[PDB]
RNA sequence: CCCGCAGAAGAAGCACCGGCUAACUCCGUGCCAGCAGCCGCGGUAAUACGGAGGGUGCAAGCGUUAAUCGGAAUUACUGGGCGUAAAGCGCACGCAGGCGGUUUGUUAAGUCAGAUGUGAAAUCCCCGGGCUCAACCUGGGAACUGCAUCUGAUACUGGCAA
RNA sequence: UAGCUAGUAGGUGGGGUAACGGCUCACCUAGGCGACGAUCCCUAGCUGGUCUGAGAGGAUGACCAGCCACACUGGAACUGA
């Protein structure tokens, strides 16, 4: 299959575009506690189905814009 | 071109030769794509003084390289077992 | 101490800096020796300690103790000073290597020889 | 058979009337060489009378150590005044590495090749008492099974 | 790079004898030993717990000839050794080759036998090894060249070798002057008397 | 406010050992009666008993062998503020194999001996020595 | 590299000796000259200064200086503390954060097990081999404690539902 | 050093490149980054490794090898795979 990740839309207001923050729950490497941390990422959505709050998958494609390498594929989880 | 060549990596007035697949504009001592043998010129008069992987070297024939003197007489040496 | 608490914010112990701005950290520095003296030590000791006050190469005028018994500098005489300091005197940090560049060996030595600049006598 | 040996002597005051006073304090520690490990304090005017009744206190007042073959069983730490003491069977880590006053009670004990490091305080009066309990505490593979059935 | 100098006073500051002039005369009667190291020799020490570590050290380096580095490198490779590091440390000390040629008793002493050894007066399997520090392995054939065969001192020497106890580990047949060691010397074949974990404890510090 | 209910559990039985206590009640869960159940197996206490139908409370009845005391030193290795996870090959023996770690692994709660002979590694709980 | 020649013949210093720290006396100096890493020596009998005799440690080196780590559990993750030694906010409310009683079901993100790809070669480690040995060179392995993917396990933690 | 950013963040279309792309331009939207530390300031080539350490770490990155950058200083392109 793909690799996709998981995140939550963080904010919504741009002509085309979402951007999500991504958990990733790691340890640490010298105090050997488990700590949440993010990845914000510029994800780009055609017609813009997704709106604030909610959780969607997302893959890799090539660059679409600055930043922006990542491309939804399933909207889950909308509930506000 | 990649080069299935010599290396001289042993001591001063000793060498040990390690024939490798390499970039044929890398350096003599830098970067190979994989080591395929080694050859000792003195060793003693042991056992071998030289093994050499035959297989990777017709893998690597097969695929463009190019075959400098020595490693050509090398395998004109061990031809296929003597 | 809380793992938390250094998540938050590291341990960090201090730089601990160094004894002797001999600057970049090297061996010896040479220097001009701008003027000699005799001073008076901190108060359990008393005696007049030989030290000279000194131009560095790298712009630094430092203080430097003179080692041995009786030397031959004077005011210009270009010294190799070496790092190491005198506690009886308030602020020098720094020694003269005696046998070096215009400090002559300790006359008339026959132990430590090497740490005075003396060459072996000839028997 | 009896294999003592004296770590530290001291010069302790007192400050009498008419100025001070000086007296001796020796602390030894006896062991055969077999477990069965003492130490003794012992104070004096003189310092052989010293050394004396630390050795007459240590010969009594004597603990029994389970040993392994020639050394501990399990790392095992013991704590006395504000002297934290480590040890570690070292199963055949050669020779007696300890610290200062942990080595001569460590080597008449009988064990012969530990590893120790010492921390906190490093007072010889309380490193020792620190060793001991630590080889008091330190118990046998045939006790652990004694107390838990099997 | 070795001692050169008077080797009774070494054997005399450890207060053992070290084996340094076996030669031809019996136990020392000229060396006043246990009396006087130096000027001050009569003074007892009372030694130091560092005192006893060192003393051990260098009773063990004079006997066998061996400086400091030299020394200090047999006991990081006894260290790196499988098994127990003050055994393994005199198994390297015997395996050295003029302690071999002195075992045999090819020469009266070990410095004899280093310069045996050095001489090229030895060979180990057919092959002339000029080195003191070779190190001998096992089922190893060494033996005197047919140069340095029959000069007086390897004869006087084996002459005293009957005098000494006859090590287990080696083959020692003087009528061929050829030896072969066998296999490496036990703890238990040598000695008796040095404390290597002494030297084991002074190093590790 | 309770946070960790095992480090409770054990802190009954350290202080339920200090004071001579001959029993120990506490509320009772899943997984310390798997922790008591490694317990009694390995030799630690003499039983235990869950009671109780809406508020159930376990009871473990604790073992002293002379006067001292079985249980010398437990102590709660995997807390809430860190927790800590080995494998099978980092999985630690206590006192040198004489005392057992009790490690929650995939197939159950275990010891370091049963869990390092199934070769699995999990969470490590506590050390009992 | 091998053989032959002549003759012990061409070939030993450096630091230290009060305690820490292995190794001691005499003479000169007399709060001076000077020593010193710290403690501190020297104001007339100085094992601490300078010399000598003696000894100790290293050795074609030996000392000093500079720099790093260790010792230093004196930044403590392993592995410290906070009544009085330095250290509990003057006291509360509370957001983000950290942590969260108990039972069942599902998931399997953390966690664990296995597999695959990769983690260059050299270097470190192990077992061998070649230079007379050693340093050195070298064969094979281990290791590179990681990351990614797939396959599973589901006790604990997390998500979801009750 | 708490705010930084207007080709800036995104969109549509044209151009451009070997190739995606604000890479560039016109128009439209008003975003984007930031206390999980942006922006500013000081320092610095990075790594395999090296030194120390029982270890975890700490310091460092001379030789050897991989990658990057530079070629008196600042800028530009031409030829060419």
């Amino acid at each position: 299959k793909i690799r996709t990740l998981q995140g939550r839309v963080v904010s919504d207001k741009m002509e085309k575009s979402i951007v999500v923050a991504i958990e990733r729950f790691v340890k640490h490497p010298i105090y050997g506690k488990f700590i949440k941390r993010t990845t914000k990422l510029h994800v780009h959505d055609e017609n813009n189905e997704c709106g604030i709050g909610d959780v969607v998958e997302i893959r890799e494609c090539r660059p679409l814009s600055k930043t922006k390498s990542w491309t939804l594929v399933r909207v889950v989880e909308k509930a506000v | 071109m990649v080069t299935i060549r010599l290396a001289r990596h042993g001591a001063k007035k000793r060498p040990f030769y390690q024939v490798v697949v390499a970039d044929s504009r890398n350096a003599r001592n830098g970067r190979f794509i994989e080591r395929v043998g080694f050859f000792n010129p003195i060793a003693s008069e042991k056992e071998e003084g030289t093994r050499l992987d035959l297989d990777r070297i017709a893998h690597w024939v097969g695929q463009g390289a190019t075959i400098s003197d020595r490693v050509a007489a090398l395998i004109k040496e061990v031809n296929k077992a003597a | 101490a809380t793992v938390n608490q250094l998540v938050r914010k590291p341990r960090a112990r201090k730089v601990a800096k160094s004894n002797v701005p001999a600057l970049e950290a090297c061996p010896q520095k040479r220097g001009v020796c701008t003027r000699v003296y005799t001073t008076t030590p901190k108060k359990p000791n008393s005696a007049l300690r030989k030290v000279c006050r000194v131009r560095l190469t790298n712009g630094f005028e430092v203080t430097s103790y003179i080692g041995g018994e009786g030397h031959n500098l004077q005011e210009h005489s270009v010294i190799l000073i070496r790092g190491g300091r005198v506690k009886d005197l308030p602020g020098v940090r720094y020694h003269t290597v005696r046998g070096a560049l215009d400090c002559s060996g300790v006359k008339d030595r026959k132990q430590a020889r090497s740490k005075y600049g003396v060459k072996r006598p000839k028997a | 058979e009896l294999q003592e040996k004296l770590i530290a002597v001291n010069r302790v005051s007192k400050t009498v009337k008419g100025g001070r006073i000086f007296s001796f304090t020796a602390l030894t520690v006896v062991g055969d060489g077999n477990g069965r490990v003492g130490f003794g304090y012992g104070k004096a005017r003189e310092v052989p009378a010293a050394i004396q009744k630390a050795m007459e206190k240590a010969r009594r007042n004597m603990i029994n150590v389970a040993l392994n073959n020639g050394t501990l069983q399990h790392p095992v730490k013991g704590v006395h005044t504000g002297s934290r003491v480590f040890m570690q069977p070292a199963s055949e880590g050669t020779g007696i590495i300890a610290g200062g006053a942990m080595r001569a009670v460590l080597e008449v004990a009988g064990v012969h090749n530990v590893l120790a490091k010492a921390y906190g305080s490093t007072n010889p009066i309380n490193v020792v008492r620190a060793t001991i309990d630590g080889l008091e505490n330190m118990n046998s593979p045939e006790m652990v099974a004694a107390k838990r059935g099997k | 790079a070795r001692y050169l100098g008077p080797k009774l006073k070494l054997s005399r500051r450890e207060g053992t004898d070290l084996f340094l002039k076996s030669g031809v005369r019996a136990i020392d009667t000229k060396c006043k030993i246990e009396q006087a190291p130096g000027q001050h020799g009569a003074r007892k020490p009372r030694l130091s717990d560092y005192g006893v570590q060192l003393r051990e050290k260098q009773k063990v380096r004079r006997i066998y000839g061996v400086l400091e580095r030299q020394f200090r490198n047999y006991y990081k490779e006894a260290a790196r050794l499988k098994g127990n590091t003050g055994e393994n440390l005199l198994a390297l000390l015997e395996g050295r080759l003029d302690n071999v040629v002195y075992r045999m008793g090819f020469g009266a002493t070990r410095a004899e036998a280093r310069q045996l050894v050095s001489h090229k007066a030895i060979m180990v399997n057919g092959r002339v090894v000029n080195i003191a520090s070779y190190q001998v392995s096992p089922n190893d054939v060494v033996s005197i060249r047919e140069k340095a065969k029959k000069q007086s001192r390897v004869k006087a020497a084996l002459e005293l070798a009957e005098q000494r106890e006859k090590p287990t580990w080696l083959e020692v047949d003087a009528g061929k002057m050829e030896g072969t060691f066998k296999r490496k010397p036990e703890r238990s074949d040598l000695s008796a008397d040095i404390n290597e974990h002494l030297i084991v404890e002074l190093y590790s510090k | 406010s309770m946070q960790d209910p095992i480090a409770d559990m054990l802190t009954r039985i350290r202080n339920g050992q200090a004071a001579n206590k001959a029993a120990v009640t506490m509320p009772s869960s899943k997984l310390k009666v798997a922790i008591a159940n490694v317990l009694k197996e390995e030799g630690f206490i003499e039983d235990f008993k869950v009671e109780g139908d809406t508020k159930p409370e376990l009871e473990l009845t604790l073992k002293y062998f002379q006067g001292k005391a079985v249980v010398e030193s437990i102590q709660r290795v995997s807390r809430p503020g860190l927790r800590i996870y080995k494998r099978k090959d980092e999985l630690p023996k206590v006192m040198a194999g004489l005392g057992i770690a009790v490690v929650s692994t995939s197939k159950g709660v275990m010891t370091d001996r049963a869990a390092r002979q199934a070769g699995l590694g999990g969470e490590i709980i506590c050390y009992v020595a």
